[PDB]
């Protein structure tokens, strides 16, 4: 059975960055993103 | 944003009254197009602080160890010790920056609905740009954020603006000392140069004035013998009352499509600075800007964001 | 081109199930319809007057006394044009600003190639392609997204004969025991060379810099047969 409920908002998932003093990311790979964007004329 | 603003046209018009309801009812739908004006500008409202500060997919938290070469974001950074987690700049911001007339307002078909997103998340969206920023550099903008040392990150500008990297590796505590005392003299700059800042308490001060004003012209006869319905409908039979009834809503009806009309050319304001203010987020806190002064003057370094009372201050680092 | 031929079939699902844009055309004659949907029922309100029909008060009354109801119904549809056409110029100002938006996106997105961030797409734009939709436009982005990222050391420079190198176009990287310079956007190590990087100044300014070797191709070259030299003329000697 679904009920109406209420929430607080949640702004997105909490990323503590790995933020070290000589360390770098890299990425090995890539990907090919097609995006939409509609706009009224 | 400005504040979002919703009017009881049968309120303001003709108070609990029902004969001035009957006879307003005789102008057809121009109050439901007054509802569905100041609702569209409200849910607007809403749609240009999500598109100014919700551009983060994560929240992303700065590393407990507050070292970045040297560099001194203290003043921007959370402050923990705060029930919102405001910067010192931030705080600043909102103290000076200050929202009875707000029950007068209340007091006749006017009221005030607060924002979606509340001072504190909009201080958690700003604190997720900051610590995008400044640990991963201009990556989390255009995915995952790729950690970076913060002086190879400033390298890597340095070369986004023509400056060979060697230039900042060796001058690295020459160039945190000067990003350290301009951010230090920023907390007395914005509040002493003055210059703006103003926008935000101009715009606070419009929608104030012009909610004073529609609440000030029910004090009007527009050629009645009394601008109380009250008055009106005690002192007269429903044949002469009908004509002053009549009068008093041709005027609260024009009241309320200028106000409204007003509403809608200030929203189209802000829709357009709320964009500018996202492309601004976008390209100079997101990414490294070619563009000359769209983040500051000279050679833009990278930007910072601060949350402001409906409004973003945008601290661009750049190089002279 | 398999990662992109997925993408663009994706798209015609996404365009329609995920909603999120494509309401704002919809919104548009939504928008436009009431609008003449209220201004065409305005008609039928009296405004005060004794009916809502001109005819009516021409038959019903002389015209000394149907010049008030005909001046109140005039009042009225005045009042309901001057509001639609309000309404009409502040809508057109905004379909102006997002025509001129549009505008400058099909000259930056797919006339060319936009540095700026999220201008045309999330992700690092490569190119953008336009489709027209009624009473507005489409822009299909394609962007380059990084995806597999791995954790390395890194430092700022590298030292090797109280020289400070630094990486002429990459990022100086290593996976626990051996140093590589790779560019910045995608993982291709390569051994740290004269020819990747530049010499400037001494080892004891940098901050962070590590002792690894830098190669040097010439002088390879050149001690390898200045070797073969010496053991000539000790050949030709003895
Ligand atoms: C980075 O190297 C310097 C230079 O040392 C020289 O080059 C090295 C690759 C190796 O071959 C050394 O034997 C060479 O001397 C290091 O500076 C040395 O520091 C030690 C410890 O204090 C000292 O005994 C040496 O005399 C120094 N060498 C010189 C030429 O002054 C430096 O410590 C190295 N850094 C790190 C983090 O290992
Ligand atoms: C990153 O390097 C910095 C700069 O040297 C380190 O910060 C120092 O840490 C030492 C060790 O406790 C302290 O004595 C110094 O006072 C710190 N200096 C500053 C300016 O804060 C930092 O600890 C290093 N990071 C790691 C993870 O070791
Ligand atoms: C980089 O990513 C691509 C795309 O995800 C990988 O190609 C995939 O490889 C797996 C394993 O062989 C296959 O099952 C998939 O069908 C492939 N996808 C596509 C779209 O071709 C590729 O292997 C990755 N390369 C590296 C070096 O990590
Ligand atoms: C960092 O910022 C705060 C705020 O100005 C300052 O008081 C503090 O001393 C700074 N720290 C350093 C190490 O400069
Ligand atoms: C890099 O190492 C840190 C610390 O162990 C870890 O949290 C992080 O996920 C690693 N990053 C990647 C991309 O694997
Ligand atoms: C680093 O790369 C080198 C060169 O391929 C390789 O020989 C070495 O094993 C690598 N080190 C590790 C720990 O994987």
């Amino acid at each position: 059975s679904q009920s109406i409920i209420a929430y607080t908002m949640s702004l997105g998932a909490e990323n503590s960055v790995a933020y070290s003093n000589n360390s770098i990311a890299i990425p090995t790979n890539f990907t090919i993103s097609v995006t939409t964007e509609i706009l009224p004329v | 944003s400005m504040t979002k603003t919703s009017v009881d046209c049968t309120m303001y018009i003709c108070g609990d009254s029902t004969e001035c309801s009957n006879l307003l009812l005789q102008y057809g739908s121009f109050c439901t197009q007054l509802k569905r004006a100041l609702t569209g500008i409200a849910v607007e409202q809403d749609k240009n602080t999500q598109e100014v500060f919700a551009q983060v997919k994560q929240i992303y938290k700065t590393p407990p160890i507050k070292y970045f070469g040297g560099f001194n974001f203290s003043q921007i950074l959370p402050d923990p010790s705060k029930p919102s987690k405001r910067s010192f700049i931030e705080d600043l911001l909102f103290n000076k920056v200050t929202l009875d007339l707000i029950c007068a307002q209340k007091f006749n078909g006017l009221t005030v609905l607060p924002p979606l997103l509340t001072d504190e998340m909009i201080a958690q969206y700003t604190s997720a740009l900051l610590a995008g920023t400044i640990t991963s550099g201009w990556t989390f903008g255009a995915g995952a954020a790729l950690q970076i040392p913060f002086a190879m990150q400033m390298a890597y500008r340095f070369n986004g603006i023509g400056v060979t990297q060697n230039v900042l590796y060796e001058n690295q505590k020459l160039i945190a000392n000067q990003f350290n005392s301009a951010i230090g003299k920023i907390q007395d700059s914005l509040f002493s140069t003055a210059s703006a800042l103003g926008k935000l308490q101009d715009v606070v001060n419009h929608n104030a004035q012009a909610l004073n004003t529609l609440v000030k012209q029910l004090s009007s006869k527009f050629g009645a013998i009394s601008s109380v319905l009250n008055d009106i409908l005690s002192r007269l039979d429903p044949p002469e009352a009908e004509v002053q009834i009549d009068r008093l809503i041709t005027g609260r009806l024009q009241s309320l499509q200028t106000y409204v009309t007003q509403q809608l050319i200030r929203a189209a304001e802000i829709r357009a600075s709320a964009n500018l203010a996202a492309t601004k987020m976008s390209e100079c806190v997101l990414g490294q800007s070619k563009r000359v002064d769209f983040c500051g003057k000279g050679y833009h370094l990278m930007s910072f964001p601060q949350s402001a009372p409906h409004g973003v201050v945008f601290l661009h680092v750049t190089y002279v | 081109a398999n990662q992109f031929n997925s993408a663009i079939g994706k798209i015609q699902d996404s365009l329609f199930s995920t909603a999120s844009a494509l309401g704002k055309l919809q919104d548009v004659v939504n928008h436009n319809a009431q609008a003449l949907n209220t201004l065409v029922k305005q008609l039928s309100s009296k405004f005060g007057a004794i009916s809502s029909v001109l005819n009516d008060i021409l038959s019903r009354l002389d015209p000394p006394e149907a010049e008030v109801q005909i001046d109140r119904l005039i009042t009225g549809r005045l009042q309901s044009l001057q509001t639609y056409v309000t309404q009409q110029l502040i809508r057109a100002a905004e379909i102006r600003a997002s025509a001129n938006l549009a505008a400058t996106k099909m000259s930056e997105c797919v006339l060319g190639q936009s540095k700026r961030v999220d201008f045309c797409g999330k992700g690092y734009h490569l190119m953008s392609f336009p489709q027209s939709a009624p009473h507005g436009v489409v822009f299909l982005h394609v962007t380059y997204v990084p995806a597999q990222e791995k954790n390395f050391t890194t430092a700022p420079a590298i030292c090797h004969d109280g020289k400070a190198h630094f990486p002429r176009e990459g990022v100086f990287v290593s996976n626990g025991t051996h140093w590589f310079v790779t560019q910045r956007n995608f993982y291709e190590p390569q051994i740290i060379t004269t020819d990747n990087t530049f010499v400037s100044g001494n080892c004891d300014v940098v901050i962070g810099i590590v002792n690894n070797t830098v190669y040097d191709p010439l002088q390879l070259e050149l001690d390898s047969f200045k070797e073969e030299l010496d053991k000539y003329f000790k050949n030709h000697t003895s």
